[PDB]
């Protein structure tokens, strides 16, 4: 599955980059 | 029987050789001048106003 | 205004029922396959269909067949009416004033004519048991070229003749497939037939052929020949 | 799961609160009783750093340790992600960056030539042939596939490429009405993509079912195409947007979480290729049949136009067997950046080839622009 | 010993005519017409498309009330039609699909077609149990029916490829002329204005002058290489123009006995299926197989124009009484209102 | 006035050679195929022979193949036929036909019903 599978696997992937800086926020920053 | 086609395609042309033909001159300027004097009627020539069309 | 009211509802009503049967009757039109009997001599024609039109059908395919009747033997003008029938079923006294000269001088024209360029010809050899008694007892001096042929690998045995009559009819039947294929090819074809007068399941070569005819058109319009 | 996040630190940010030298304050990430703390348990790799400590201590009555920049707390080196998995994660985000731009020039490709081919299949003598009719329904498929798949992309961008910097600006960006138009476009995606598979299933059934007869279809039935092209998803999509809703109505809907009710929306996919891949047999045997007739005499030959005219796999779409030689379960591993960049490559360009195959290298197409050329040019 | 001596008179006779043709050349119509102000490119727009014809097109007709128009299509349908508001009035079926020619009464009461089956069809279209009919079938052509045309509500002539034009009594269904001397199929006809004459072109390449009431040839008209598809007649009655298979035009003066101008150009080489004048006679719009129609300048043969929309050979083309509009049908199926 | 008058023929003994000429007048000479047919008595008209418009092309009957060879010459508006070893079953009257129309590889002229565009027709005999 072409673009099913991809989207699937590029929206966890940023929800895991906002994830990973979200906890940034919390140490630095703000 | 090719004799009575024969015959009766001489006996044709001979109706055909005695007519009167008028010059070619003659015959030529009639149809320049009929043409001349309907120039105005002919719709395809001069087009007509789109409200006296009803093709458009 | 008035008038003009009710007349262009009239109309335009009237117009309305007469698309209704012009609907109707084109899908009678698009599936009805129509076909030329056409000869260029006696030939056995009225054996195939055993005056000017023929109705039969096959697997609940209907066929029309158009019989020329009462026209001169000038068709260089009648039958550009005929350029989009499905086929034109050419049919040929094989047992031939040199008349099978005069079938491939025909058949040559049909196949290079301008509008017949996307008409496809299925081909009648008829008079097989008559070629085979006039070889057995006897085209040789006809066709100069035919003490020289040799009988195609694929051809069928034909089991109950000689050799003899397999390679004089495979003969002839090569002498239209060489019109048939050193000219246009892929928009029409040829079909040829090696017929007689003893049965009439023509009829269902006729609907093979046609068949087939459909089908290299659709697959012609997808390019996938 | 960025939700289930927030929610956790909400969590904790009331705890602390509840249970509430040097006093006891509450900072963003921990807090202290008025080191020796473990790692708080909001934190999604929690469970590596189960044992670990945070170790901010006082001495002094001077400020906290030293308040270098911000008042921070410094340490959280033992309750640091693992710098392996953070690399590797980096290395998966650049990759896919890599293959957004592929399809995205693939897409954009096919959508200029998909508008073109459709202005010059509506715009000559051959209108009401059900043949092209077919297919400027199946270009108009690929269009709205490609625009709905550029339109998802352009919102994931915008919506993750934004910074935080108020502690309510996490809040309204996680609430609805920033996602609505998301989950529009997301519903808007997936129709795309089944109603492309159900106008690539049309070419086939209509194909199949103009080689079946003896003669001529008789009517062109071309209402039931349009049931099946455009109607046929919408049995499919509209049960998986309810679900979707009901379920697993998290953030935008792009993430597949359970895989049962990602199955309600490739069904008709698997149905269509599966079917297709039949139909697609069957023609090849219909063709070789003719090519090896003893009409045209074929002699080694045979195989260029055996070879040529299966330009009828962008047609039918069934190219995505061999790619896809497996179920997508359990389907990750070192299959990649060959097999996904493969994938992706043919899935974008396939609107391109299928308007090139069949609207430009189309004789009866080429004819009719030459015929329209000559014609212009006559002052 | 008489086929040869009758051939030879037959030449004394035929050389007798070609010198009396040459003695009345004085001077070509391009010479006297050398001077004139050039028609210009003429610009003609397809006003109205009627479909609805299931097959090629292969005549048409115009009514003398310049609005409705009959065409014969192949598929075996026979449609009237308005032109003004594109609405079929009729759609009737005939007996055989293989129509080649169609005429519309001058009435307007009556239409007529005619093909293979070498039987011209009258049918009533003003019948009082509100349908069309079928009223007449003119049987005694050994030949496919090629053009018919309307004298009266009573009589019509029609062209036959037997090599033989017939002049027909509706009324008792009985052929009250027969025009002989071509040796082709005769491919077209065209009445005079007064309707005393009419002129035939047949597949012999040339055209014979005729007299309805006396029923014998008056003058035949050669100058073309090849079979002659199309004839129509010069609004005056005095002069008619031909069009042919080796890709010419021809103007022939009946008065003269000579042909008048030729109208060909080096880029066609497809025949001319149909020919018509205009309203004044300046224009002369001929159908070509190259599948457009050219309008030509009939006194410097100089083209003028082209009609340029149909996707097949163009079949037939007539121009309005009026000279209003211009319809042509093809054997695409459709049929052009040009303006 | 499409003219064609044909000029030969004769007497000869078995195994002679003989010439026939086809001149041609009322039409462009280039543009048409040329053919040859004949008539010998008691049967109906035969095609024997017929050549492009350029002269590429040629056939012949495979009665006459290998004697009978066909020529044009574009300049005199004549067509040729020259015969050689004329057997006994080469008498026969030899028209020269014309195909209907220019630039067409179709022709349709050997009809005995009166065909327009063919010539008088040279009578050649042979006899011992």
């Amino acid at each position: 599955y072409a673009q099913g599978t991809f989207t699937s696997d590029y929206s966890i992937l940023l929800d895991k980059k906002a994830q990973a800086a979200f906890i940034e926020y919390l140490l630095e920053g703000g | 029987a090719s004799i009575a086609q024969a015959r009766k395609l001489v006996e044709q042309l001979k109706m055909e050789a005695n007519i009167d033909r008028i010059k070619v001159s003659k015959a030529a300027a009639d149809l320049m001048a009929y043409c001349e004097a309907h120039a105005k009627e002919d719709p395809l020539l001069t087009p007509v106003p789109a409200s006296e069309n009803p093709f458009r | 205004t008035e008038d003009q009211r009710n007349e262009e509802k009239a109309q335009r009503e009237a117009n309305k029922k007469i698309e209704k049967q012009l609907q109707k009757d084109k899908q009678v039109y698009r599936a009805t396959h129509r076909l030329l009997l056409l000869g260029a001599g006696e030939s056995g024609k009225n054996t195939i269909v055993k005056i000017f039109e023929t109705k039969f059908q096959v697997d609940k395919v209907n066929f029309h067949m158009f019989d020329v009747g009462a026209q001169r033997d000038e068709r260089r003008k009648w039958i550009q009416c005929f350029n989009d029938v499905t086929a034109i079923i050419f049919v040929v006294a094989s047992s031939s004033t040199n008349r099978l000269q005069a079938a491939l001088k025909l058949f040559d024209s049909i196949w290079n004519n301008k509008w017949l360029r996307d008409t496809s010809v299925i081909l009648f050899l008829n008079k097989q048991d008559l070629l085979a008694e006039k070889v057995l007892a006897g085209i040789e001096d006809y066709f100069p070229e035919f003490a020289r042929y040799t009988t195609p690998e694929d051809a069928t045995p034909e089991p109950g003749e000689d050799p003899r009559v397999t390679r004089a009819k495979y003969f002839i039947r090569d002498e239209f497939l060489r019109i048939s294929t050193a000219s246009g090819d892929g928009r029409h074809y040829c079909y040829p037939h090696f017929t007689c007068a003893v049965d009439t399941e023509n009829i269902r070569r006729v609907f093979n052929d046609c068949r087939d005819i459909i089908q290299r058109m659709h697959l012609r319009q997808y390019e996938l020949l | 799961v960025m939700d289930f996040l927030f929610e956790k630190w909400k969590l904790y940010g009331d705890q602390c609160h509840h249970n509430l030298v040097c006093n006891r304050t509450f900072d963003k990430y921990s807090c202290w009783p008025d080191a020796n703390i473990s790692c708080p348990w909001y934190l999604p790799w929690h469970h590596k750093v189960q044992h670990r400590f945070v170790f901010k201590r006082c001495g002094p009555d001077g400020q906290w340790v030293r308040g270098p920049r911000g008042q921070p707390w410094r340490d959280a080196s033992q309750c640091q992600m693992d710098g392996e998995e953070i690399e590797v994660q980096k290395e998966v985000a650049k990759m896919y960056s890599s293959f957004q731009v592929m399809y995205t020039v693939g897409y954009s490709l096919s959508l200029g030539a998909l508008l073109l081919a459709l202005a010059i299949l509506g715009g000559l003598s051959k209108l009401h042939c059900t043949r092209n009719a077919i297919h400027a329904n199946l270009f108009a498929s690929f269009v709205l596939k490609a625009s709905s798949v550029l339109v998802i992309d352009g919102l994931l961008r915008t919506r993750y490429s934004q910074k935080i910097g108020d502690d309510l600006s996490v809040s309204t960006w996680l609430s609805d009405g920033a996602v609505a138009g998301c989950r529009v476009a997301a519903v808007f995606m997936q129709y795309g993509i089944v109603a492309n598979y159900c106008w690539l299933l049309v070419e086939g059934l209509y194909l199949h079912n103009l080689l079946g007869l003896a003669t001529l279809p008789e009517r062109s039935f071309f209402s039931l195409y349009l049931g099946i092209g455009w109607g046929a998803p919408m049995l499919f999509v509209v049960p998986w947007a309810v679900v979707k809703c009901l379920f697993e109505n998290v953030q935008c809907w792009t993430s597949n979480d359970n895989m049962g009710f990602w199955w309600i929306l490739r069904f008709p996919v698997f149905l269509a290729i599966l079917i297709n891949f039949f139909i697609f047999v069957r023609i090849v045997q219909l063709l070789v049949a003719k090519l090896r007739a003893r009409q045209m005499h074929h002699t080694d030959y045979k195989f260029r136009l055996a070879k040529s005219t299966l330009t009828l796999i962008p047609l039918l779409g069934v190219h995505e067997v061999v790619f896809a030689f497996v179920t997508d379960e359990h389907a990750q591993g070192t299959l990649r950046s060959a097999k996904l960049f493969f994938d992706l490559f043919l899935s974008s360009f396939q609107g391109l080839l299928v308007a090139v195959l069949y609207c430009f290298l189309n004789k009866e197409v080429q004819s009719e622009l030459r015929r329209r050329w000559h014609r212009w040019r006559l002052g | 010993s008489e086929l040869d001596q009758l051939r030879q008179e037959a030449e004394q006779l035929k050389n007798q005519i070609r010198d009396a043709r040459k003695a009345c050349a004085d001077a070509t119509l391009s010479q006297i017409t050398n001077n004139i102000d050039p028609v210009g490119r003429i610009q003609m727009r397809t006003r109205r498309t009627l479909r609805g014809h299931l097959a090629k097109i292969y005549a048409m007709h115009w009514g003398t009330d310049s609005r409705l128009l009959v065409s014969a299509s192949q598929d075996g349908k026979l449609i009237i039609w308005d032109s003004y508001t594109t609405n079929k009035v009729h759609a009737i079926p005939l007996r055989s699909s293989w129509v080649m020619t169609c005429a519309y009464a001058p009435s307007g009461n009556y239409v007529a077609c005619g093909g293979l089956d070498n039987i011209c069809s009258i049918y009533n279209l003003k019948t009082r149990e509100g349908n069309v009919r079928v009223s007449r079938e003119l049987a005694g052509h050994t030949g496919y029916l090629s053009c018919c045309r309307f004298l009266d509500d009573n009589q019509i002539v029609t062209s036959s490829g037997d090599t033989t034009c017939a002049l027909w009594d509706i009324e008792t269904g009985q052929q009250t002329t027969t025009f002989t001397g071509h040796t082709g199929d005769v491919m077209s006809l065209s009445l005079a204005p007064d309707t005393r004459l009419f002129v035939s072109g047949a597949c012999d390449a040339s055209a014979k002058l005729w007299d309805v009431r006396e029923g014998m040839c008056r003058q035949t008209f050669t100058g073309h290489e090849s079979d002659i598809n199309a004839i129509c007649f010069f609004p005056n009655g005095n002069a008619f123009a031909t069009g042919s298979d080796d890709a010419t035009c021809r103007l022939f003066d009946l008065r003269a006995d000579q042909e008048l101008m030729t109208y060909s150009h080096d880029n066609i080489i497809c025949g001319i299926t149909s020919v018509s004048f205009s309203k004044s006679g300046r224009l002369l719009l001929a159908g070509y197989d190259d599948f457009n129609c050219n309008v030509w300048d009939a006194l410097k043969a100089d083209r003028a124009g082209v009609l340029a929309g149909h996707d097949n050979r163009v079949s037939c083309l007539g121009v309005t009484d009026d000279g209003m509009a211009v319809a042509t049908g093809s054997w695409d199926s459709f049929l052009k209102i040009w303006n | 006035q499409v003219q064609l008058q044909e000029s030969g023929g004769g007497l000869v003994q078995p195994g002679g050679s003989l010439r026939l000429s086809c001149a041609a007048s009322g039409f462009t000479f280039s543009n048409y195929k040329m053919n040859w047919v004949r008539q010998a008595p008691g049967k109906g008209l035969e095609w024997v022979s017929d050549i492009s418009q350029s002269g590429a092309s040629i056939s012949y009957t495979g009665s006459v193949k290998g004697r009978f060879t066909i020529s044009r010459d574009n300049a005199k508006n004549t067509l040729y036929l020259q015969m050689n070893s004329l057997k006994p079953e080469d008498t026969a009257v030899y028209y020269c036909a014309r195909c209907p129309a220019p630039f067409t590889r179709d022709c349709f002229d050997v009809t005995s019903t009166t065909y327009a565009y063919r010539g008088q027709g040279t009578q050649v005999t042979v006899s011992s």
